[PDB]
RNA sequence: CUGCUCCUAGCAUGCUACUACCGCGUAGCAUUUCCCAU
RNA sequence: AUGGGAAAUGCUACGCGGUAGUAGCAUGCUAGGAGCAG
């Protein structure tokens, strides 16, 4: 399920929960990379 | 259509797709704005697609050209050519793309937010067209974030004027006042016709609506109000005029003997003479509108046309020059809504007139030989342009004050504004200094200009008359709704209300505040002369009721009081609900 | 060739329990912001 | 001298449902090997 649009999604959204886990800006912050994490677990499932 | 470009100026006929405002860019300018942002769209004589309609790439990285078309690799011809240039992008002369650099600026511009300072003093030290561009972009951007307004998906009304409001989930649901422009629209299945100019107000008591349109019905339930956008014209004017310095007068009719208080001027109005214009950096109350009168009685034979920010300034200077300058070469143009009143007094909209007032929207397009415009720091960099290229004079004269407050710029959430940043102009005056200043206050006697000198201006301000001795103040706090609903401090009205008798002659000192609610409700009650500071500004009364609602940065401002204050002529009280706020004037507590 | 049984493996289904996340729904608690011209 | 106060960002608790992963239960079938009886 490597060449799929959740996966590449997926990804995307890895990169920018690192990104911004890395910067360590705001809990808010950290609660939208969560949520976009399920989301992205949601559709790659 | 052809231009040139804006970085180089260069003659081209390019424009980029995904910057709003679709200016013209030369080859190389453009090559580099698309490999810098995200912007993948260029417009030409023709849009940029893959012609193939088995494709709809529209990214300028990868188009081939297909015979005369533009294709992707999947679609490209044998005998064919990309059309990404050997650094630039192919297209409408090439062999004239003089280069220039400066394409970081132009990019964040076409990138910020407009919600941080940097993005708005970065704009106000571009080039003039690149300030231009920036402005005029910004301008959209507002109308664009006006019109995702509230729909107010309301249920009932009350009567032919009153009505019911309720909104929808999602949306902005903009605050109400005669300034916005509504409609509804019937949803019958069809028929979503316009229902006229709508506007809106708060109503006097409890969940109630004041309703006035164009046209007006008895408004059913379905409906629904949405906020729609006025569009933006481009411009080509400069925003400043080159400065050039004289010898002799040019060319200007005096009057010998007329007045006094101007003689000691004459001197401030031969040096506005002797160059192409002049301004004007003083702080407020201080001969600032009363230095232009003068000054037109020195040379009162031209046909002239002036204009102001808001619509109490310009009723003052009509009532000043009515005073001082004969009415019948006195006009005032009005605009065609007209739902703010004006000098209800004077001429209707005369536009031949040889002293002519209006405001700064509804300006025409003819000229004049001199101009005074009233409050820079109201203004912005746009509309400076904006009138400079409606109208073209001899002589061009501004007045202003850095400690005044500035334009709304609502987008702009994240720190402070600089005085000098409000607009080029008063950037030129920080720097340079003025070009004639005026430091007496003559409204307020000495002990509100002691006041206002000590605190927050430099200590160098002075009157001429003495202390009225009709200082008081009130501390105690009071209630507000704390969820929303603009703060209401009823106790103060009511405690207000309770002692006013005790004051004989401030039965009609004007009340002051700022919030709309708070505003309307007062004059609900009692019915004090009620009044706003934004549309306080540039005025001036005997009796004044100043009212602080609660704290926060609006009414912690110290510009907001200062320029709250300088409008005391012989009487006033006020009453705040901060305590070092309340001890740092000098005046009576009780 | 019929009937009975054992064992193994796989599958599939049903049901039960556990774990995680999600959002919802409800309840409680608590806060943060506070608005203006045409 | 009056029985007319929200937008909700944040915390906690409960439930639902979904999704995934784990363990258990029952069954339904298939396939294979083997033994007994007539
Ligand atoms: N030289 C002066 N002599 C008398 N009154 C003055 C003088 N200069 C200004 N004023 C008073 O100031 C009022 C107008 O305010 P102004 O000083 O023009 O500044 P601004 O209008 O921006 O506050 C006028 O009513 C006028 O009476
Ligand atoms: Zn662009
Ligand atoms: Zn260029
Ligand atoms: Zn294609």
């Amino acid at each position: 399920f490597s060449s799929l649009p959740s996966y590449a999604a997926f990804a995307t959204a890895q990169e920018a929960y690192e990104q911004a886990v890395a910067n360590g800006d705001s809990e808010v912050v950290l609660k939208k990379l969560k949520k976009s994490l399920n989301v992205a677990k949601s559709e790659f499932d | 259509a052809v231009g040139a470009c804006v970085l180089c100026n260069s003659q081209t006929s390019l424009r980029c797709g995904a910057c709003i405002r679709r200016p013209f860019l030369c080859c190389k300018c453009c090559y580099d704005h698309v490999i810098s942002t995200s912007h993948k769209l260029v417009l030409s004589v023709n849009p940029y697609v893959c012609n193939a309609p088995g494709c709809d790439v529209t990214d300028v990285t990868q188009l081939y050209l297909g015979g005369m078309s533009y294709y992707c690799k999947s679609h490209k011809p044998p005998i064919s050519f990309p059309l990404c240039a050997n650094g630039q992008v192919f297209g409408l002369y090439k062999n004239t793309c003089v280069g220039s650099d400066n394409v970081t600026d132009f990019n964040a511009i076409a990138t910020c937010d407009w919600t941080n300072a940097g993005d708005y003093i970065l704009a106000n030290t571009c080039t003039e067209r690149l300030k231009l561009f920036a402005a005029e972009t910004l301008k959209a951007t507002e109308e664009t974030f006006k019109l995702s307004y509230g729909i107010a998906t309301v249920r009932e009304v009350l009567s032919d004027r009153e009505l019911h409001l309720s909104w929808e989930v999602g949306k902005p649901r903009p605050p109400l006042n005669r300034n916005y422009v509504f409609t509804g629209y019937r949803v019958t299945k069809n028929s979503k016709v316009q229902i006229g100019e709508y506007t809106f107000e708060k109503g006097d008591y409890g969940d109630a609506v004041v309703y006035r349109g164009t046209t007006t019905y008895k408004l059913n339930v379905g409906d629904y109000f949405v906020l729609t956008s006025h569009t933006v014209m481009p411009l080509s004017a400069p925003t400043l005029v080159p400065q050039e310095h004289y010898v002799r007068i040019t060319g200007l009719y005096p009057t010998l003997n007329i007045s006094d208080e101007f003689s000691s001027n004459v001197a401030n109005y031969q040096k506005v003479g002797m160059q192409k214009y002049s301004t004007l950096q003083g702080p407020p109350g201080t001969g600032k509108s009363h230095f232009a009168i003068g000054l037109a009685l020195y040379y009162p034979s031209a046909r002239i046309v002036y204009t102001a920010c808001s619509h109490a300034a310009v009723d003052a200077l009509c009532e000043k020059a009515l005073k001082y300058l004969p009415i019948d070469k006195c006009s005032r143009i009005i605009p065609a809504r007209a739902r703010v009143e004006c000098f209800d007094k004077f001429k209707v909209n005369s536009t031949l007139e040889q002293y002519v007032f209006c405001t700064v929207n509804a300006l025409p397009e003819t000229t004049a030989d001199i101009v005074v415009f009233d409050e820079i720091s109201m203004a912005t960099n746009y509309d400076l342009s904006v009138v400079n290229a409606r109208l073209r004079a001899k002589h061009y004269v501004y007045i202003g004050d850095p400690a005044q407050l500035p334009a709304p710029r609502t987008l702009l959430t994240k720190g402070t504004l600089e005085p000098e940043y409000f607009n080029s102009v008063c950037r030129l005056m920080k720097t340079i200094g003025p070009d004639m200043f005026l430091g007496t206050c003559r409204r307020c006697p000495a002990e509100i200009v002691d006041t206002v000198s000590a605190l927050v201006y430099d200590n160098k301000l002075k009157a001429h008359k003495d202390k009225s001795a009709q200082c008081f103040k009130m501390f105690y706090k009071g209630v507000i709704t704390h969820d929303v609903s603009s703060a209401i401090n009823r106790p103060q009205i009511g405690v207000v209300r309770e002692f006013l008798t005790r004051n004989p002659a401030w039965r009609k000192a004007v009340f002051i505040s700022p919030y709309n609610s708070q505003n309307a409700v007062a004059s609900k009650i009692l019915g004090l002369p009620t009044q706003t500071v934004d549309s306080s500004q540039g005025s001036e009364y005997d009796y004044v009721i100043f009212t602080q609602t609660t704290e926060t940065a609006h009414s912690c401002n110290v510009n907001r009081f200062n320029v709250a204050i300088t409008r005391a002529k012989v009487g006033i009280l006020c009453i705040m609900s901060d305590r070092d706020l309340y001890d740092k004037l000098q005046f009576t507590s009780l």
